[PDB]
């Protein structure tokens, strides 16, 4: 009942103006997808065509979700978000369930659909301007602007929150043990139930939303068993700590102890438990690398004490909502990729290792871009928000492919990094 | 005539009003020049004589451009253009000829007074107010206001295009085959219908525009192949660049050299082989607009060879959505690479080069991928797809490379091209140490102040050496030392440093570097049969290097 015609006065933050981000160019494949997608949207009246009194423009890509047929237009409202929604991380913000990271299972459902009902502030519409490009500019971009809550723009959830709470009301009644956290376009439903039990609580809700006003595609695809894995289920309860493990050997050469010395040294901004002064000196002479050095020591009481202190998780690390999370990833080989989420250098909040294959059909990008997605999700569960990536790939290369295997409706923020040298020895 | 087109609404930047710049009286020869003109405009509805309180004014100059009888009025909008809201910018993107499909026959029109035929947001005319001087008497507030896209304003270009686009639309629908390209004042129209039919459709579109008030100053089509467009010459199976005349002075200043790289890079779209690293290298911190800069043997030679490549023409062909897109790369030098993309052999669509940014050191495999990437991004723009890459690198050199390389990467499938010089790994480091091979504990330091330093080694066999170094860096020495080692070692060796810095510069396994010293090492590495590099704690944890740190 906002005085304005169902428009919830939306407003960019003070002394801030609309987004003017460039549209990267896409393959003809995608241009075609996007024009088919948008021509409909125009007809369903979700978007309308704009003119030249609109300097504004946010990017847009075409991706393929859980499916492998129909395409999907994914707008990159990152800039528009930073420019509005912070004045909407407050006003109409949505709190975060500390237990969700706790529950046994968590399933994510995509409700980005509801939005297209609720009309957008007629005054703000102008900022959702996106352009569909031409090949070789042999014509000017097709220009459209939203009239409804666009999906992707952190405005929608916020604005729409009311309507949600309401819908979910019944379900939260019957089932009161189950948590439901929304984040942008997804619902994160978690339970203590057993496998198929949980998958029933979900499917009920699924049917609940579905019978009461809103479409709801993915948790999964179908009942057809082909022995796949793209069905999206989650389990906060296990994912935990890190393999900051030292090697277990039989014939220790110098090179072998020499390293052990600096790997254990490295952990001197982390675990206090060791300074290998004693183990270091066990090689003051200038012996040979290939050579062999024995076990009796004044110093081994260290590989002793240390081999265990490195197993007790360090405390003194505290999340901080004000600060931005920063995730790093190292390519480790054999389709293996480690990672750490921190806020303040060497005070790691979470450190894991997404792996896929070793040499199948997968490839370096795809995995990276898959590990990201993983980490991003884990992140949204734990602290209810996406981190900022320092990705080990060349800017231009990522910009050409990430679209490819990309699946989520959100885009984290990223930057590209150097040759972490010995930092690669984290696993 | 004028136009029934809807107007695009405009407005001034939030909290800003119209310009109020007064007129600088002048030659009554011009005050009489303008008056004539303005009358011919108002009689055409373009301009509109206004009243008293239209505060706004914008200077109107009148220049009878040299060697021409008529005069052309000129209004200076700078002020309004600062008060006008920003627009969706006029496609800055220019298509690349290599991406233009075909069309047996093309016509180019010339929507000139075009902008003067498109309506101007009513409520926005006020600010177009301008005045022409009263000969000093009767105080003429001879005031005229614009009712169209003033040939100078900010939103003029964009709004024209929009307005034009909306226009074509109808015509476009009755001839889904005729493709038309609009840009500035041109309108390129092309058909697959013999000159007979085709001309019908041009004459046709012609009047169509005219009913929209758009008058095309061409009884026939003033088209004159080749087309002199955006620095290119357009032909019926060939496209190339316009005359690229490369200067030759006894003295070159920064802006001299710049304009040169420019003409070079542009020429590189089709003149295979154009190099430019050395030249541009000259322009460094070269923020001295006019400061003579002596060329280098390097620069002159490149410049030379460039003159050599230019002396004989080269055409580029158009495009076939039907055939394939293939791009090949070949190495031509100092970390310089050149390429060309084609659908059929010995003709090209376009060509191009590639060198590394001021980035410390590189490597052949890394660099070639870097080229492939550039070609890929470019191909998606021009053609909207990725070409088939034929590359001079054995697939095993690249896997052993990408695989062990610490950084993500994905190059579509290519195809080996025996045409040497091949791209190979000049060497590899033993991942695992070397038994029997001597072990050198290498080191080098310098007083961060006195600018002095020394490099030297210590071995398992008891051999040692220290070499004096002056004017160096705690850095150039850490490498110095590694290098000293590789020098005295034998066919096989195990070096060990306290420099993650040095460690990592070699670790990357470069083959080319700006740093002569590294190149120095890169040399030696070649010779070694087996080389193993290791990094113990730089300082503190003082293991075996505990003894090279002191006497170095
Ligand atoms: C002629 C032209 C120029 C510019 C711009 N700028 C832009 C476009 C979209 C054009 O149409 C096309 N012209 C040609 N070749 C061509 C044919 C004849 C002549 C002549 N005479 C010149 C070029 N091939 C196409 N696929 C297209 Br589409």
């Amino acid at each position: 009942p906002i005085s304005p015609i169902e428009t919830v006065p939306v407003k960019l933050k003070p002394g801030m103006d609309g987004p003017k981000v460039k549209q990267w160019p896409l393959t003809e494949e995608k241009i075609k997808a996007l024009v088919e997608i948008c021509t409909e949207m125009e007809k369903e009246g979700k978007i309308s065509k704009i003119g030249p009194e609109n300097p504004y423009n946010t990017p847009v890509f075409a991706i393929k979700k859980k499916d492998s047929t129909k395409w999907r237009k994914l707008v990159d409202f990152r800039e528009l978000n930073k420019r509005t929604q912070d004045f909407w991380e407050v006003q109409l913000g949505i709190p975060h369930p500390a237990g969700l990271k706790k529950n046994k299972s968590v399933t994510v459902l995509d409700v980005g659909d509801a939005y297209f009902s609720v009309p957008l502030d007629e005054d703000f519409r102008k900022y959702t301007a996106f352009t569909i490009p031409s090949i070789n500019n042999e014509t000017p971009g097709i220009r459209y602007q939203y009239n409804v809550l666009p999906q992707g723009w952190k405005g929608s959830p916020a604005i729409f929150q009311s309507s949600m709470t309401k819908i979910l009301e019944p379900f939260k009644k019957q089932n009161p043990d189950i948590v439901i956290y929304q984040y942008m376009d997804d619902l994160y439903v978690g339970s203590d139930l057993e496998i198929g039990q949980h998958r029933t609580k979900i499917e009920e809700l699924r049917q609940h939303l579905l019978r009461w006003g809103l479409t709801t595609p993915d948790k999964k695809h179908q009942k057809e068993p082909p022995f796949l894995w793209m069905g999206y289920e989650l389990h906060p309860d296990k994912w935990t700590v890190q393999p900051i493990v030292l090697p277990e050997k039989d014939s220790w050469t110098v090179n072998d102890i020499q390293k052990l010395v600096g790997k254990l040294n490295w952990a001197s901004q982390i675990y206090p438990g060791i300074k290998v002064r004693q183990l270091s000196k066990l090689l003051r002479g200038t012996k040979a690398l290939t050579e062999v050095i024995p076990l009796t020591e004044e110093a081994e009481l260290e590989l002793a004490e240390n081999r265990e202190i490195l197993k007790e998780p360090v405390h003194g690390v505290y999340y901080d909502p004000s600060k931005d999370l920063i995730a790093e990833i190292q390519k480790q080989g054999q389709g293996q990729w480690t990672y750490q989420i921190y806020q303040e250098p060497f005070k790691n909040l979470k450190t894991g290792k997404y792996a896929r294959m070793r040499g199948a059909h997968t490839n370096d990008v795809k995995q990276l871009t898959e590990a990201v997605q993983k980490i991003t999700t884990e992140s949204i569960v734990i602290w209810g928000k996406t981190p900022k990536f320092k990705l080990p790939i060349q800017k231009e290369t990522w910009e050409t492919w990430w679209t490819e295997y990309w699946q989520a409706t959100w885009i984290p923020e990223w930057e590209f990094v150097n040759t972490p040298p010995l930092v690669k020895l984290w696993y | 005539p004028i136009s029934p087109i809807e107007t695009v609404p405009v407005k001034l930047k939030p909290g800003m009003d119209g310009p109020k710049v007064k007129q600088w009286p002048l030659t009554e020869e011009k005050i009489k020049a303008l008056v004539e003109i303005c009358t011919e405009m108002e009689k055409e509805g373009k301009i509109s004589k206004i009243g008293p309180e239209n505060p706004y004014n914008t200077p109107v100059f009148a220049i009878k451009k040299k060697d021409s009888t008529k005069w052309r009025k000129l209004v200076d909008f700078r002020e309004l253009n600062k008060r006008t809201q920003d627009f969706w910018e006029v496609q800055l993107g220019i298509p690349h000829p290599a991406g233009l499909k075909k069309n047996k026959s093309v016509t180019v029109l010339d929507v000139g007074d075009a902008y003067f035929s498109v309506p101007l947001d009513e409520d926005f005319r006020k600010y177009t107010a301008f005045t022409i001087p009263s000969i000093n008497n009767e105080t003429p507030g001879i005031r005229y206001q614009y009712n169209v896209l003033p040939q100078g304003w900010k939103g003029s270009p964009a709004i024209f295009q929009s307005s034009m686009t909306k226009i074509l639309e109808p015509f476009k629908k009755q001839n889904p085959d005729i493709v038309i390209y609009q840009y500035m004042d041109d309108l390129y129209v092309g058909s697959d219908l013999e000159i007979g039919q085709h001309r019908t459709k041009i004459e046709e579109l012609r009047q169509h525009l005219l009913r929209w008030g758009l008058t095309t100053p061409d009884k026939k089509h003033q088209k004159e192949p080749p087309f002199l467009w955006m620095g290119y010459e357009l032909h019926p199976d060939k496209w190339t660049v316009q005359p690229i005349v490369l200067p030759e002075k006894d003295s070159w200043t920064v802006n001299d050299i710049q304009k040169l790289v420019g003409k070079l890079n542009w020429a590189s779209q089709i003149y295979p082989g154009i190099k430019v690293r050395q030249l541009s290298k000259l322009l460094r911190g070269t923020k001295a607009l006019t400061e003579v800069i002596p060329l280098t043997e390097e620069a002159e030679l490149e410049l030379a060879e460039n003159r050599e490549i230019l002396k004989e023409p080269v055409h580029g062909v158009y495009y076939d959505p039907s055939k394939d897109l293939i791009a090949e790369i070949q190495k031509q030098g100092q970390g310089q690479w050149t390429y060309q993309i084609y659908q059929e052999p010995f003709k090209n669509l376009k060509t191009g080069k590639y060198a590394r940014m001021r980035g410390a050191h590189t490597n052949d495999v890394k660099q070639l991928t870097e080229a492939v990437q550039k070609i890929t991004t470019e191909s998606i723009v021009i053609w909207g797809k990725t070409p088939k890459f034929k590359l001079p690198i054995q697939k095993e050199t690249w896997e052993t490379w990408w695989t062990e390389y610490w950084q993500a990467t994905w190059i579509p499938e290519w195809e080996f091209v025996n045409t040497p010089p091949l791209v190979k790994l000049w060497y590899q480091l033993e991942k695992e140490p070397i038994v029997g091979a001597e072990t050198f504990y290498v080191d080098g330091a310098a007083n961060r102040e006195t600018k002095l330093g020394k490099a030297g080694y210590v071995t398992n066999k008891g051999r040692q050496k220290v070499v004096p170094l002056t004017n160096t860096t705690n850095q150039k020495t850490e490498l110095q030392a590694i290098y000293l080692a590789l020098q005295d070692s034998g066919l096989e060796v195990n070096i060990v440093t306290d420099s993650q810095y040095a460690l990592g510069i070699i670790q990357a396994q470069p083959d080319k570097s700006e740093s002569e010293l590294v190149n120095q090492i890169i040399e030696q590495l070649i010779k070694k049969e087996k080389v193993y590099l290791a990094w113990v704690p730089a300082h503190k944890g003082i293991g075996g290097n505990e003894q090279v740190d002191k006497l170095v």
